């Protein structure tokens, strides 16, 4: 019960919602496969690029969200979980037969 | 707000002497950016409602949820009725409307629940047809949750 | 399992009482008997001590074997077989035997049970793969089963191969 | 379609039509023109995952005019351009000041369109077996 | 308590960020485009407008 | 990389082909790759694009 | 050619205008000599939501129809087509409780169900050729001097 | 009645995957756009 | 619609983009949906204690 160390893995590779540049490859893969025909340009100064990168921030920031522990995601502002769960004290015991 | 100030989307707007018709085009892409923001919105509002989704004293009357964006500076202008931006149960029902089939999900919800405690109610989809006609989906719902906030006091005074 | 409200060994009408019935796997039948599965006194005894110290303080259970007893198929040929010997009338009869054996004992079979109408019967020939037809069928229980003796009931009055009895039966035969 | 390898896509200031649903697009020459007038539009820090795009040019706002300060120019404007824009070769530089009173600074870029197609310069059907760095 | 900050009118900072100026570069350099120390932000955003 | 020139009076294929690969041994490469039936006769406003060569 | 028919076969009889017929389908549907109990059970066993059918015959339909045989099998002449009789019925239960059905309902599905058919057959009348490669025209022959 | 047994021990609304929370397709937002517009 | 411009690089530009996006928004779903199975696992061990 003592306190640890803290640090920051440095393998920032997780091929899901929660990596920038995984997302990023993806994007550009989908945009070549669906309209190359009229959209070639890729470079950094374009528009269309940019709006892709800003989105792929955005996902990060939801998948973030979703792995919060339930202890608080479902969370009363008073504190319990009274709509929630039943208690052992409630739930276990028997009446006498 | 993640775009440069060059767009013209941000907050402190675009200088009077560049003119008129860029102000317009950057209207026009205020407009566009909306159908991505409407979207996200919906699944952060989605995460707020797992508690009543998942209640045993009351469930919600919808499974599918939005938000007003209020962060933007001219939505009072962007809306062609901006009445529904000042109540989100308002701009549910008007953007999603009938996608959400609220009683067969609902239903789902509540067996699931009825499930984990090894309880079973079946029988009610059809013994209620005697009683009640196209009323009965309402009725069915209405009993299930109960049984759910009686639960404890059912399972053991047997 | 199967319990018994008001089952006692002379009675079905017994207020205070109850039986139950154990039915094992059996499913290595290397050393048991597929047709006459039982339970040995040891789980009869341990399942009667675990159910007593839970039911009441006025209440005892008793456990015993079912004691099967079963009626059985005969048919019209079927219209269809693979070959002769490839899906011999033999061969049917040793599928119609599993499809009885898993109610009895464990073993597979896609029916939800033995003890059914012949519509059930039907299906589970009718999905072979080497069969198209039979004009009629029944399974009446065996009256003119010598070794056990004469004057056995017999199930023809239009039954879907209900049990003998509420306990001293099966309807599972194979 | 020689001049496959400079590419299309959207104009800067995108524009929507509603005499067909389209975003309007730009290509060569005018594409270039663009990635320009962007390029000196936007802070080095503005981008979120490219922390260094854009230029400084804002440093000398408030300063006198001086031949320091004009080298200084120059070499501001001609790094922004190897880093950011790869279809292009500066020719000339022009710095003037045009103004007594004015707080004015007149910088004029003229510059040459490539023939042949760079290492960076990431078009679709040419960076696949092209792009080495 | 000791969350809540002081809010102040300008002219102070600018009287030392002339001070700095008039030694770096001289009274002709203009006070323009010089960072102030001790300041989280404006308290009140201004537009291009 | 790739390439582009514009066709003007005087010039020739294989004496272009010099210039921008160091052989003239390729012209029926650049000419089949242009769709050039007639190449020793060029029309003096053409667009033509030069491939580079494979690499394995 | 999904269905995996090369060329030679699909253009091997009479051109239809109306798109191809299936020479398997086409031999499958001849006028049927037997009706017989083990192939109606199926039909009704495999509907999902069926669980037994505790009750099922056939006979040919008369009248005066009293106590007769099972007939597990029904023969029928050789120039007719058999046909429902329209006197026929089907009692449902659910458990030991009879339930009743509505005429209106069963229409409604029963015409949905019939007439996503006839959407297919009409499509059927469009794609009725093979591609042909194009080429383009161009004086193959023009030729100039060595001089 | 014939009680109860191993093979009839499944519940088939116990696992959780019964419940999918969010069920859209492409196709159903594309249909939010269309009214949307 | 949909199957008939997958992969046909024949779509204009913003609907190129809009359609990229629910795309990528799949990955975001298979998360979402798995809450279910959290919350029965969290009370079944953390509250109950089982």
């Amino acid at each position: 019960t003592l306190n640890k160390h803290i640090s920051i893995p440095k393998d920032m590779s997780s091929k899901d919602d929660l990596d920038f540049h995984f997302l990023r490859e993806e994007g550009i893969r989908y945009i070549k496969e669906l309209g190359s025909n009229f959209w070639t340009d890729y470079n950094t100064h374009d528009p269309g690029i940019t709006m892709l990168e800003v989105l792929c921030y955005a996902i990060s920031d939801l998948g973030n969200r979703i792995n919060i522990p339930i202890e608080d995601l479902i969370a009363n502002e008073e504190g319990g979980v009274k709509g929630q769960f039943y208690k052992v004290q409630e739930i276990l015991p028997s009446a006498p037969t | 707000h993640e775009f440069p100030e060059t767009y013209g989307i941000s907050d402190i707007g675009l200088p009077p002497k560049l003119g008129v018709k860029r102000a317009v085009l950057a209207r026009q892409l205020k407009g566009y950016l909306l159908f991505f923001d409407q979207i996200l919105a919906s699944y952060f509002e989605h995460l707020s409602k797992i508690k009543s989704l998942l209640s045993l004293d009351q469930g919600p009357s919808f499974t599918y949820f939005t938000q007003a964006i209020k962060d933007i500076k001219d939505v009072e202008e962007l809306f062609k009725d901006p009445t529904l931006l000042e109540n989100d149960e308002e701009l549910t029902k008007s953007l999603i409307g009938k996608l959400d089939d609220t009683i067969e999900r609902r239903n789902q919800l509540m067996d699931h629940l009825i499930a984990r405690f090894a309880e079973n109610f079946s029988s009610y989809a059809f013994l209620m047809k005697f009683l009640y006609g196209e009323s009965t989906d309402e009725i069915v719902l209405q009993d299930k949750q109960s049984f759910l906030r009686e639960y404890k006091e059912i399972s053991r005074e047997r | 399992v199967k319990c018994l409200n008001h089952t006692c060994s002379s009675s079905f009408q017994s207020p205070g009482n109850a039986t139950l019935i154990l039915v094992p796997d059996t499913v290595q039948q290397s050393v048991f008997d597929i047709y006459q599965p039982r339970v040995s006194q040891g789980t009869l005894n341990d399942v009667a001590a675990f159910v007593n110290e839970l039911n009441s303080f006025h209440v005892q259970a008793k456990v015993i074997n079912p004691n099967y007893e079963e009626v059985k198929v005969d048919v019209k040929v079927k219209f269809r077989e693979g070959l002769d010997v490839s899906f011999y009338l033999t061969k049917v009869k040793e599928d119609i035997k599993k499809f009885l054996s898993p109610w009895a004992y464990d073993q597979e079979s896609s029916v939800e049970f033995g003890v059914t109408l012949h519509r059930s019967q039907m299906i589970h020939y009718l999905e072979q793969l080497t069969y198209v037809d039979y004009i009629t069928d029944l399974r009446l229980l065996k009256r003119q089963a010598g070794s056990s003796p004469c004057n056995p009931i017999f199930i023809e009055t239009t039954e879907k191969e209900y049990i003998q009895p509420s306990n001293p039966k099966s309807i599972l035969v194979s | 379609k020689s001049k496959d390898f400079l590419g299309t896509g959207w104009g800067f200031p995108p524009e929507f039509e509603t005499s067909i649903g389209q975003v309007k697009t730009t290509s060569g020459v005018e594409d270039i023109q663009k990635s320009l007038e962007i390029l000196f539009s936007t802070k080095i820090g503005e981008r979120i995952m490219q922390p260094t795009y854009g230029c400084n040019l804002d440093e000398l706002l408030f300063s006198p005019i001086n031949r320091t300060l004009k080298t200084y120019v120059i070499e501001l404007i001609k790094n922004a351009i190897l880093y950011h824009e790869p279809r292009i070769d500066p020719e000339k530089i022009d710095i003037t000041q045009g103004n007594e009173i004015e707080g004015e600074l007149l910088i004029h870029l003229q510059y040459i369109v490539r023939a042949t197609n760079s290492r960076k310069n990431m078009v679709y059907p040419f960076y696949l077996e092209e792009g080495t760095n | 308590i000791n969350s809540h900050k002081v809010t102040l009118p300008p002219s102070s900072s600018m009287a030392g960020a002339y001070a700095r100026v008039d030694n770096d570069r001289g009274v002709w350099k203009s006070p323009a485009n010089i960072g102030l120390n001790y300041v989280s932000k404006p308290s009140v955003t201004v537009s291009h407008e | 990389m790739s390439h582009y020139r514009t066709v003007k009076e005087g010039d020739t294929l294989p004496l272009m082909t010099y210039r921008i690969y160091g052989d003239s041994k390729y012209y029926l490469e650049v000419a089949k790759a242009n769709g050039l039936t007639n190449f020793r006769r060029l029309k003096t406003g053409t667009e033509l694009i030069f491939p580079p060569l494979q690499k394995q | 050619v999904d269905k995996g028919y090369t060329m030679d076969e699909i253009f091997e009889g009479p051109f239809l205008e109306n798109g191809f017929i299936d020479t398997v389908e086409l031999k499958a549907s001849e006028l049927r000599k037997e009706v017989r109990l083990s192939d109606i059970i199926n039909i009704i066993m495999s509907i999902d939501g069926v669980k037994i059918v505790k009750e099922i015959t056939l006979g040919n339909c008369d009248e005066n129809d009293g106590i007769e045989n099972n007939q597990w099998v029904i023969c029928i002449p050789e120039n007719k087509k058999p046909k429902l009789c329209k006197k026929t019925t089907i009692n449902y239960f659910k458990g030991i409780l009879p339930i009743n059905l509505n005429p209106v309902r069963v229409d409604n599905h029963k015409s949905k169900i019939l007439a996503s058919r006839l959407e297919n057959d009409l499509k059927a009348k469009d794609d009725l050729e093979p591609a042909i490669p194009q080429g383009t025209f161009a004086d193959w022959g023009e030729y100039s001097s060595i001089q | 009645r014939d009680g109860t047994g191993r093979r009839d021990l499944l519940d088939p609304k116990l696992a959780p995957e019964s419940v999918q929370l969010q069920d859209f397709e492409l196709s159903d937002w594309l249909i939010f756009a269309l009214n949307f517009a | 619609f949909l199957a008939a411009y997958d992969q046909s690089g024949k779509l204009t530009p913003h609907l190129t983009l809009f359609v990229s996006f629910l795309k990528l928004l799949e990955t975001s779903k298979k998360r979402f949906n798995q809450l279910t199975k959290r919350h029965l696992d969290f009370y079944y061990q953390e509250i109950l204690h089982l």
